[PDB]
């Protein structure tokens, strides 16, 4: 119960940021 | 709670099997969908929100993000964007920290350690530089994020980073001339080679000394006889 | 070559953690994308083409196909394949059991099996009979393949097929309401849970039935 | 070599057929 993001069920942490970054690169290479 | 823990650990084991390469990871068409689905599953998994990410994920990310190659060239595959590249440097730092930590706890050990350190500093600086080049060619310059980037990732190189901040005040032609000339002198292919060697050197160290499997059996076999 | 084997094996092991439930599997929306991606990967995996499919796959399919947790697709080819996978589950049950409460459960599976199989075959037949025009070739071809233990019921459906739509609907509608689907959903659900229970207890599978075994030991 | 579907590189076998059947059920339940 320390983590308010976990309490609200919202996505966060390393695996989430990896996902977003991974998606950014895919986006960039399909357009390009 | 514990069941989705188990499911997320299994998705992570499947990712391990797709990401760990003898050479460098790249996204193949026939794996796009399952790799994307595994990454999205882990990204929303409640049990993974505060788990330490295994080092193979960071390595795969770095290989993918910088489009690393050993043997072979592709036109502009690297997304030079502040937030992405800052997160990439963070993940490279994590690889280095893991490698340093595991190397603390046969006769080639000191050499492999020292070679990784040199390669890390050079890779880090090269990524910094090329991100800075990108900033310098934007019009107008994003001075807040540009200064922020250099503070965070140009503390060791404080001598070079004074010049870029002065250069950012000059007009676009001058900045373009500078970047043009500095790219011809030290092109990206040099840093592709440095990163590739950092990553491959690290994988070998971690395999031989620190009990990982990074599919380097053939390099270890050659290092025997 | 065989790195593709290792990848495919690992993808299959991930499906095992998503599919093997205590109760019945269903597609929760947070898992559709990965489960689909896993199934498509194994489906197009060159190394998996001639590989023995684990029985948890057939069970998850039956649980999914008949919504055991108008949702059932009553289509000839699909239900035929569904019955074939239900058969695969039963053969695997028999072999594994062949190696007091062992025989009570074994007999319970045998009765639920035939009863479930009958229910599926019957309701497929009802669906053939609701169409206009009827496909007499496939209707017949289906009854020959699957309803050969309930032959007098199929004989009756066969000669019902000669009547035109109005009378077919009246027989089907009244016989649907005499024994509704909920009966067979309950029989089929019980055959799956009884098979899972048998295989974990005696044949050393793992269907997350440890808690179910402790409740039967308690005496309720 | 013996299996001509393998030679042709086309999909076939239990896992493929399971895939097709699973997709049919999905397509059916998506507009229901
Ligand atoms: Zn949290
Ligand atoms: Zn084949």
């Amino acid at each position: 119960e320390a983590c308010e993001m976990c309490r609200l069920g919202l996505p966060h942490g390393s695996f989430f940021e990896l996902l977003r970054d991974w998606k950014k690169i895919e986006e960039f290479r399909n357009k390009s | 709670g514990s069941n989705e823990k188990i499911r997320s650990q299994s998705v992570l084991n499947t990712l391990e099997t797709f990401f760990i390469k003898e050479n460098h990871y790249d996204m193949q068409r026939e794996e796009s969908s399952i790799v994307n689905a595994c990454l999205r599953y882990l990204g929303y998994s409640k049990s993974m929100c505060h788990e330490k990410m295994p080092i193979f994920m960071d390595i795969a990310f770095i290989e993918y993000c910088f489009n690393l190659s050993l043997d072979p060239p592709d036109s502009q595959q690297i997304l030079w964007e502040y937030s992405l590249i800052s997160n990439a440097l963070e993940r490279l730092e994590n690889i280095e920290l893991e490698r340093q930590n595991c190397m603390r706890e046969l006769l080639n050990k000191e050499t492999l350690n020292n070679e990784a350190l040199k390669l890390y500093s050079c890779a880090k600086a090269g990524i910094c530089r090329w991100m800075a080049f990108h900033f310098l060619e934007q019009e107008p310059i994003d001075h807040i994020n540009f200064t922020k980037f250099l503070q965070d990732w140009g503390s060791h190189n404080e001598k070079e980073m004074e010049a870029l901040q002065r250069l950012s005040k000059h007009k676009i032609r001058k900045r373009l001339i500078y970047v043009s000339q500095h790219k011809k002198k030290m092109p990206w292919s040099k840093f592709n080679s440095v990163l590739s060697r950092y990553i491959q050197c690290t994988k070998l160290q971690l395999e031989v000394f620190c009990d990982y499997d990074f599919k380097q059996r053939e390099i270890v076999k050659m290092l025997t006889s």
